[PDB]
């Protein structure tokens, strides 16, 4: 635990079909020594173990519907949900693998309501 | 289809042990490393480490290395985390998590989870 992934919001509350945006923001830069940025973005629905969505900051990872997105710089990332359906429903978490020990953001809780 | 199946949830009293197992199929159990993360209560997940399931060699993070301990049964494909003298501080549910290509640097396929529960 050294390198904190800071999350905003905390709370998400939403509705259907809105858009929604999670920022994460790291304490340090996250550049591999193989300059790749490991940045991704994990859902865990309620019930399930987390799931990833994002990886590499930006790529969409198998199955992962078109409406997420990742983007961001060197300290600061953000995950979009062009529009929000009831399978979104969910904690949100983003993660850096470039630097060990690899740390997570402490979730966003996204709800519809 | 990568499969990581856990044990059931566990209920434990001060001071005793518990052991976890992650089954893997699927795939060949040495070719990677395995991975486990602690989700607290609340929802925060803190890496505790890494077994190297080839040499069977643990790796730590943040103090994680005094009571945790990493073991493997190859011929089972089946990965175990034990903890000893449980505390109030580890109840949460403990996954295993396996990578992409063994680098440690995306996790792809998580376990079901085991929700370990320190009572009175
Ligand atoms: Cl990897």
């Amino acid at each position: 635990m050294d390198i904190l992934m800071t999350q905003t919001p905390l709370y998400l509350p939403v509705s259907l079909g809105d858009q929604a945006s999670i920022s994460c923001r790291s304490s340090q830069t996250i550049v591999h020594n193989n300059g790749n940025t490991y940045l991704e973005w994990y859902l865990q629905k309620p019930g399930q173990s987390p799931q990833l969505l994002i990886y590499k900051v930006s790529n969409r990872f198998s199955g992962v519907p078109d409406r997420f997105s990742g983007s961001g710089s060197g300290t600061d990332f953000t995950l979009k949900i062009s529009r929000v359906e009831a399978e979104d429903l969910g904690i949100y978490y983003c993660f850096q693998g470039s630097h060990f020990p690899p740390t997570f953001g402490g979730g966003t809780k996204l709800e519809i309501a | 289809e990568v499969q990581l199946q856990q044990s059931g949830p566990e209920l434990k009293k001060p001071g005793e042990t518990v052991k976890i197992s992650c089954k893997a199929t699927n795939y060949a159990f040495t070719d990677y490393s395995m991975h486990w993360v602690k989700q607290a209560p609340g929802g925060d997940l803190k890496y505790v480490g890494w077994i190297n399931t080839e040499t069977d060699e643990p790796t730590f993070a943040d103090d994680f290395k005094g009571r945790f301990a990493f073991s493997l049964d190859t011929s089972t494909s089946t990965a175990f985390l034990q903890i000893n003298n449980l505390k109030n501080e580890d109840t949460a549910t403990y996954f295993c998590v396996r990578d992409r290509h063994d680098y440690g640097e995306i996790f792809t396929y998580w376990g079901q989870g085991t929700t370990v529960t320190v009572s009175a």
